[PDB]
């Protein structure tokens, strides 16, 4: 179902900027405007796109429209691996970014919420306090002593979990070393603080704080004292401090009413709202 | 006994910030200001051990760039694993 | 010089067989025996030689007979290896054993002293209690953990010294580990202990016992009750039992006046007179 929905939405995707791309006439732009994207990409060769928001409402009437809107965070290799495969039909290392803009909807930090995650939503506001450049590894080659230990492997999502339980070494799951510092591929990034705007402060309120990482492509495209507007994504990280808050607290006692026996390494969890994005405009 | 060579002019220089993946392990010509700094430390160049089970000493290693030594166990059966790094006969290095 | 004089050892002997074999004309054989003796075998292929000592006694006028006959032990590998490079140069896995016969002097158990090791003398006696056929490994596969654990190597001697020091996987010389016991060359043996003569023990004592393994080729060949005559070749196994002989006993105590310092792993020794031959006869 839900691999059949996402590869659905994978292939009408696929199917979607393979069709015609602009309806204009000779007096203008023809055809084949992102068939011409990854042509003029090839040149070259910065290895990213710039796609339309407003031509993908147009074609099925929402519906897809609808459907990439709510949970972009589901959909993260599905997007990317068709349009692999539309790329070695027309064209030859190859790592992606996926970017947007025209964002008909923006609002402000007072109009988020925890159902609004995994959604699209543009934030304007007021950079401050720019970070240098850091690396961030996402591919670890991580194995044990054991022969195989060329696992180029998991931890690309935001988890140091370097070793995956079963492979075929003499290593066994629990066995798990160091991470290769030498055959990778990795992307940089800086850490900027966005504060809201001042023009839309209520009464009593002073403006608001935000953290936003910019991956890849959208380093140093960042500004102290700048008006910007945001890819509409957005994540959570897991926080702190927030202890003695006060609140019931969540916690992860695994379930004991399986395996019969004859201590408590369980955990809880306190996160923050964060946010991430890849294109940043500067209008303002 | 050893001589550490330098390198005059590389073609093409990166002031500042465009530091990328791409330039690990590699050559780059940069400029700069000087700022502040520290004082003048020693660091190991040579490395004695002194296996204290089995009297003398264990003999001189090579230092390894930004890693440790920890010879294991040798000379005494090869077994008993303690060591200790010997206070003499250790050349070192300064470094800052 | 003795890298070259058992090399001279070698050649020579190499010059030996690769000429003329027996002098006699037509009526008889007439030329190239030793070279038939290969090519023989290559028909039949149970890779073994039967040489003669009477021949070798005509060319060097004893010069070389009186080389080997001395020091046998020290001859091991030339006299094997030359041959082996006498065969590939007339014939094509490969495994041998050198068999001498035609002693011209036979002496008893009395007439053995410890001056006649590594020298060549037969002993005829009475076969007691012969043994089963038992392997015999002199091909260790046997390195540590680390990845080069393929060290076809060491022990081929009369040792239990499986693990050369220096090879060059990540094991050092302490590293040691067992045998592969599935990729190796052996050789099976028996182990009969021979009896003296009654024609020849004086008065006042009885007859006297002794232990000697026939190798390879040589098992079965033996038969309780039979009278024999031996290869001269004979070697010394240490022994344990002679403790409180009395006597000096020596001792392995090492040097320690080498490397300075800022604890008694020393042996001994005590062995007995041991008989090993490959060629048995049954005369008698």
């Amino acid at each position: 179902v839900d691999d059949v929905t996402g590869e659905k939405v994978r292939e009408a995707f696929e199917q979607f900027l393979e069709d015609f791309s602009v309806q204009s006439t000779d007096t203008g732009e023809v055809e084949k405007v992102y068939r011409a994207q990854i042509e003029f990409m090839k040149i070259y060769d910065l290895n990213t796109i710039y796609i339309d928001y407003q031509h993908l409402s147009m074609r099925e009437n929402g519906a897809l429209a609808m459907a990439i809107s709510e949970q972009y965070y589901r959909f993260l290799p599905f997007l990317q691996k068709g349009l692999r495969r539309v790329v070695r039909k027309y064209a030859p290392e190859r790592v992606f970014q996926i970017s947007f803009f025209n964002l008909p909807t923006v609002h402000r930090i007072r109009d988020i919420r925890s159902e609004k995650i995994g959604s699209l939503l543009s934030i304007s506001g007021t950079v401050t306090r720019t970070s240098e450049v850091r690396p961030e590894l996402y591919k670890a080659s991580f194995t044990c002593d054991m022969c195989r230990a060329i696992v180029d492997n998991v931890e690309q999502s935001f988890k140091y979990t370097e070793p995956t339980f079963c492979p075929n070494p003499s290593c066994e799951n629990r066995a798990f070393w160091t991470l290769n510092v030498t055959r990778s591929r990795f992307l940089d990034w800086q850490k900027v603080r966005i504060q809201e705007n001042a023009n839309e402060i209520p009464t009593g309120s002073m403006p608001r704080t935000l953290d936003v990482i910019l991956r890849g492509d959208s380093v140093e495209r960042a500004k102290p004292g700048d008006r910007c507007k945001f890819t509409g994504v957005e994540i959570v990280v897991p926080d702190v401090t927030q202890l003695g808050l006060p609140g019931v607290k969540p916690s992860s006692t695994l379930d004991t009413r399986g395996i019969s026996k004859t201590s408590l390494g369980v955990r809880d969890l306190t996160y923050k709202i964060s946010f991430l994005a890849c294109h940043v405009i500067s209008i303002g | 006994s050893e001589i550490h060579v330098r390198i005059s002019d590389f073609p093409t220089i990166y002031s500042l910030r465009e530091l990328r993946e791409s330039n690990l392990s590699s050559l780059v010509r940069v400029t700069g200001v000087v700022t502040r700094r520290t004082g003048v430390f020693p660091q190991l160049k040579y490395v004695k051990f002194n296996c204290l089970k089995c009297g003398s000493i264990l003999g001189p290693f090579f230092q390894d760039s930004n890693e440790e030594i920890r010879i294991s166990f040798c000379t005494n059966c090869k077994s008993k694993g303690p060591f200790r790094v010997n206070g003499e006969k250790t050349v070192y290095r300064n470094y800052q």
